[PDB]
């Protein structure tokens, strides 16, 4: 029953120091299991960092090593992450894990992302995609919001507050010319409902602090 | 630092099919090794304790085998939602280490893309910039081609793509084109279309709007 939640800075400038945390919840660190740090670049394989024992004992991956220190805040159930002289490699999701024994991990984080870029924080717009024409049709047709112009990722999109979960497509940003991240997230729904129900595209941009909602309507 | 080497990189397999996933290590690692599930944006999930040892949680279907050199997954019957990518890691010695990976695509029955065009926002037209979206719905394979024409004019340089990640239930990918251009140069034409070909089409479908 236990859960793990990393949390720290979305973005760092290179050449600086990345720094994390993980808070565990349903078990104090102090008593048993050993905790650890992963690491996994986007479309590339994970990477073991390090881990801090119970004991306060701490031991590290050899590579990528000098740069990496473990602590931990024990008052706080917590343990932290340090990485200095940092490049655009160490752009990568990080997780929070427990060694368990026989050095296998049960329980994972929900993992964090972190990205190494010079460049500042924005700032997504929130436009709405207007849905078919046809609403005599009475078949399936499709809406969205489209979000853009926002940097870094990631950004989270959810319909109706959550209501509405079924044939919700989020696309993956893709990196404009612009040096700015930009999505589009749609959904199928039946053609008459369109009168009927209300659709709301609930956005949210945590680097920046942005919570823009939409409606989409013809 | 032990090495682990997992075959195949990429598979593709049928539906409700036998699934078999091998991880060679660098040097014995006799009893100790670990299968790990990682579906798109999600962690890693454990599926196999040491050795072959069930999770509490993972279905018949996913089992184990092997010692010394060699380990190998089986999935005994293959469903939608076993679509991801698996890695295996050693717990015999520190570093600790884990696989290349091996990415796992279901091959579902060919399935024609729904294409759906949306014409930039009126709220976008006044930032100066319009942005035209094409969406390709749910189509298996990934495999597409989008045709933007304005004017029946061929655009190029001007359309950027996103594709997302196979679908947990229907194993069907979802594409989207979107075209970027300005305000001047939208508003100096009428007609925008979007071609798609597909194996599921038997001719390529254009769907368009005007104004």
């Amino acid at each position: 029953q236990v859960q793990l939640q990393e949390s720290g800075p979305g973005l760092v400038k290179p050449s600086d120091t990345l720094s994390l945390t993980c808070a565990v919840s349903g078990y104090p660190i102090r008593f048993g299991y050993s905790w650890h740090w992963i690491r996994q670049p986007p479309g590339k394989g994970l990477e073991w960092m390090g881990y801090i024992h119970y004991s306060g004992y701490t031991d590290f991956n050899p590579s990528l090593k000098t740069r990496i220190t473990i602590s931990r805040d024990t008052s706080k159930n917590q343990f932290s992450l340090k990485l200095s002289s940092v490049t655009a490699v160490d752009t990568a999701v990080y997780y929070c894990a427990r060694k368990d024994s026989g050095n296998y991990f049960p329980y994972w984080g929900q993992g964090t992302l972190v990205t190494v870029s010079s460049a500042s924080t924005k700032g997504p717009s929130v436009f709405p995609l207007a849905p078919s024409s046809k609403s005599t049709s009475g078949g399936t047709a499709a809406l969205g919001c489209l979000v853009k112009d926002y940097f870094p990722e990631p950004v989270t999109v959810s319909w109706n507050s959550g209501a509405l979960t079924s044939g919700v497509h989020t696309f993956p940003a893709v990196l404009q010319s612009s040096g700015l991240y930009s999505l589009s997230s749609v959904v199928t729904v039946p053609s008459s409902s369109l009168g009927t129900q209300t659709y709301i595209c609930n956005v949210n941009h945590k680097p920046s602090n942005t919570k823009v909602d939409k409606r989409v309507e013809p | 630092e032990i090495v682990l080497t997992q075959s195949p990189d990429f598979q593709s397999v049928t539906p409700k099919e036998k699934v078999t996933i091998t991880c060679r290590a660098s040097q014995s690692i006799s009893d100790h090794l670990h299968w790990y599930q990682q579906k798109p944006d999600q962690s890693p999930k454990l599926l196999i304790k040491y050795a072959s040892h069930a999770i509490s949680g993972v279905p018949s279907r996913f089992s184990g085998s092997g010692s010394g050199t060699d380990f190998t997954l089986t999935i005994n019957s293959l469903e939608a939602e076993d679509a991801a990518t698996y890695y295996c890691q050693q717990g015999y010695d520190f570093p600790l280490t884990f696989g290349g990976g091996t990415k796992v695509e279901i091959k579902r029955t060919v399935a024609a893309p729904s294409v759906f065009i949306f014409p930039p926002s009126d709220e976008q037209l006044k930032s100066g910039t319009a942005s035209v979206v094409c969406l390709l719905n749910n189509f298996y394979p990934r495999e597409a081609k989008v045709q933007w024409k304005v004017d029946n004019a061929l655009q190029s340089g001007n359309s950027q793509e996103s594709v997302t990640e196979q679908d947990s239930k229907d194993s069907t990918y979802s594409l989207s084109s979107t075209l970027t251009l300005s305000k001047a140069d939208y508003e100096k034409h009428k007609v925008y279309a979007c071609e798609v070909t597909h194996q599921g089409l038997s001719s390529p479908v254009t769907k368009s709007f005007n104004r």
